[PDB]
DNA sequence: ATCAATATCCACCTGCAGATTCTACCAAAAGTGTATTTGGAAACTGCTCCATCAAAAGGCATGTTCAGCTGAATTCAGCTGAACATGCCTTTTGATGGAGCAGTTTCCAAATACACTTTTGGTAGAATCTGCAGGTGGATATTGAT
DNA sequence: ATCAATATCCACCTGCAGATTCTACCAAAAGTGTATTTGGAAACTGCTCCATCAAAAGGCATGTTCAGCTGAATTCAGCTGAACATGCCTTTTGATGGAGCAGTTTCCAAATACACTTTTGGTAGAATCTGCAGGTGGATATTGAT
């Protein structure tokens, strides 16, 4: 009695289906807010933030880093790969015409 | 008078940075693409912050608002509906 | 503190085209954004256009041209229609 | 002689008269706004939003919904190539279309 | 007319470009995408034209057509 | 009889084109492109020169910029030479 | 004595406050030193450009910056090169060939 | 109603930073499109920081925020310093 | 990995066409002097909503084992795209007439602005309404070891 | 090319959090009367853009030859996915001060307004002098023969 295994694929294409389906915001809400209450009181010291402001900080993060994973995505698969890599973030990074 | 706030990029966990990808369509993820990612969100959220702080400023306020977000998201041609 | 907004008057369109159908209030602070969006880009590309003719007056011409620059294809025929016939309407009394 | 809503006078859901004190305030040192400028504005606003909500509702409706969402909005103007050229800001909430490419599934 | 723009031309664009070897078929892909860019800015600049009742399109119509679609063009007006 | 390699004259061409600045479209054809293009949209129209010109600099800046990228894809691709894939790839991220 | 001139500048104090007169909404106004900052800014900047594109041309042992020049200037400086999206007309492109192209 | 142009100004500058050196017409035209390109960003986005802020004076306040939005950096800070020193010397 | 041949590239040259710099006129516009108004700062205060902490539990991150199958490395030949000679035509260049229009200035009926007043459409908050978010369960399709 | 595992899909249901409607004040839209601005018709003229005509050379089109790039086929070390035990830290909801964002009032430093004199800067022709066309001769770099 072996116990089930799904091959290597098979959860990360339904876990696709799933994350495409849904709308929820996908990093944890609290350590986001850490992250820019950190950068934030690096420019100025005592800020304090709407929570909407932080909202939307993280929406405009995720949508920003949604996109860029499809883009890497089409240059690994421009490569002949299923695997995006840090040159596929960067060629595709370097295309949009950012840093 | 909070705790000192150190280190929070590691927040971004690679399991957070997978479900991003799976929702961008990505099937499968090389282990250096984890570091990659918390270097490119940080540098995002830095320069998003740092208009928005300017905005805050010459407000003279000491609060974020969404409003600030949503102009500096503007003002990096990235903009963002359903805040203001 | 008032504050106003588009959010009636999208409903008021909401119930003419969808009449069973409502909208999450996260929805319509998206219309609301929609609207204002396209409201500044009409805005200040006529006024472009306006300082551009030498004319200090915007008038419908300098927002059916701004229309026009700004809508893509099909779009631009069907809203330049629509604000025509509200414009000859209007001035019909 | 009772008042007559210059909204009414144009036909339209939009608030003309709202529109026309925007245009007056944003314009140049001495800029005039004619009348049927805020009439145009107002139509082409309310244009714009009806074909957002059609397209929106017929998401929601074929999702069997009756509440349009962020995710009804964004399937909407991204599932309709004018609307998605003319709409490029994020809409928060809104999710991505599904697609997974050929040479990834098995 | 679109084939006026031959593939000597292409492939000098594509040299300043950085384009050592070029396949057959991207010359034909070069004008497709020419076509579309011309397009679009012929497009708007006429629309500049016609609203200021002219009937000769001026260098500031293309400039003002290439900026409104980010893509400024500097040394024209 | 003397031969270059191919890929020698190539090069020698990217050296001689990116030291250069003249345009590289012929004159007269791209104005007759111009010309029929936007018979599409209102009749009878006339060009200033400098309009036309305008246009070429705008078209080849476009071109070049579009060619760089399409290289980087090749050369993503380990290939040397660029193929309509690498264009459609480019222009896909660039949003167009 | 010229605005101008009281700001220690070559750009036009008056003129520039005239224009940004013109940019303002229905009741806006321009504060007494907002057009001697902007026309300070505007000759920092194009004395930045000027002296990058002059240093190219006199290398080159030409008396006259050219565009070509203006871009070399302006590609070449990481900050300039990203504040200047523009084509530059008649300005080429810097050289540059790839490694695996060689 | 006049035919406007930076070249006079520019070409004063040109005259400081490198005396011996000439410019030829289209830099020329470069140069302006850039002068009118930049003043067009920084009054737009001045113009707009007055009015989130509900006030209709655009203020070198306003010129120097957006400035910092508007410039990256090592340019902005400069160019901040170069407003400053200009607004001190004509205020004195 | 020299070492002859051989092709191209690159400073450098002169002569001078012509592109830039110099010059001077003159509407336009900047600056001044004076008067006057007013946007917004400086207080002052209501009172929202923000920071931080608390608690509890359970969703989720972490770290590990194990092996499937991916990326990497390698080989190679079919075929495509580079180099080149050659011959022809399209573009360039140079000129000449004039039709068409864009750019200019006058004039004023139509259009728009503005203070004051009447009226109501639009808003905030309260009351009311009800989708749909999670539950639940069971059928269907997919998957992967046999 | 059969069957257990397990995910997915697809019905159902309620009550409560979120959306819609109700309610009544009131800010701003609309009406009135009057004052000011303007855009668009109407003559008016030179500029500039189009059409047409022509020669000719410079670059494109085409056909051959073959170097070597791409794509296909193969192999395999080890990276990354799947699964899961462990336990912690995020989420959720509320308390509690109080920082600081908004709302009001005043009243002046800062802004506009206007008449008038000085001064500037766009223009077009003269004067000046750069940089381009081709030419050389040397530097460099490629190719074949070893
Ligand atoms: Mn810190
Ligand atoms: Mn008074
Ligand atoms: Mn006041
Ligand atoms: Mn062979
Ligand atoms: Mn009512
Ligand atoms: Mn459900
Ligand atoms: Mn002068
Ligand atoms: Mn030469
Ligand atoms: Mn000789």
């Amino acid at each position: 009695k072996k116990p089930h295994r799904y091959r290597p694929g098979t959860v990360a294409l339904r876990e696709i289906r799933r994350y495409q389906k849904s709308t929820e915001l996908l990093i944890r809400k609290l350590p986001f807010q850490r992250l820019v209450r950190e950068i934030a009181q690096d420019f100025k010291t005592d800020l304090r933030f709407q929570s909407s402001a932080v909202m939307a900080l993280q929406e405009a993060c995720e949508a920003y880093l949604v996109g860029l994973f499809e883009d890497t995505n089409l240059c690994a698969i421009h490569a002949k790969r299923v695997t995006i890599m840090p040159k596929d973030i960067q060629l595709a990074r370097r295309i949009r015409g950012e840093r | 008078h909070r705790k000192v706030l150190r280190d929070n990029i590691q927040g971004i966990t690679k399991p957070a940075i997978r479900r991003l990808a799976r929702r961008g369509g990505v099937k499968r993820i090389s282990g250096l693409i984890y570091e990659e990612t918390r270097g490119v969100l940080k540098v995002f959220l830095e320069n998003v912050i740092r208009d928005a702080v300017t905005y805050t400023e010459h407000a003279k306020r000491k609060t974020v608002t969404a409003m600030d977000v949503v102009y500096a998201l503007k003002r990096q041609g990235r903009t963002l509906y359903g805040f203001g | 503190s008032r504050k106003e907004s588009y959010s009636i008057y999208v409903y008021k369109v909401l119930k003419q085209v969808h009449p069973d159908t409502g909208i999450s209030s996260k929805a319509m602070g998206i219309m609301n954004s929609f609207v204002n969006d396209i409201f500044e880009r009409i805005a200040g590309e006529a006024s472009r256009l306006a300082h551009y003719n030498k004319r200090s007056t915007i008038t419908s011409r300098e927002i059916q041209t701004a229309v026009r620059l700004l809508l893509p294809g099909e779009l631009a025929k069907h809203a330049v229609s629509e604000g025509t016939k509200a414009v000859t309407k209007y001035t019909s009394a | 002689t009772k008042a007559v809503s210059r909204s009414q006078r144009a036909g339209l859901q939009f608030p003309v008269g709202r529109i026309h004190r925007h245009l007056k305030s944003r314009t140049t040192r001495h800029g005039r706004v004619g009348a049927t400028a805020a009439v145009y504005s107002a139509a082409i606003l309310e244009y714009l939003t009806a074909e957002v909500l059609e397209l929106a509702g017929n998401a929601s409706k074929d999702l069997k919904v009756k509440r349009i969402t962020p995710r009804h909005l964004q399937l909407a103007i991204r599932g309709d190539e004018e609307l998605d050229s003319l709409i490029k800001a994020t809409i928060a909430g809104g999710g991505v279309i599904p697609h997974i490419h050929k040479s990834l599934i098995g």
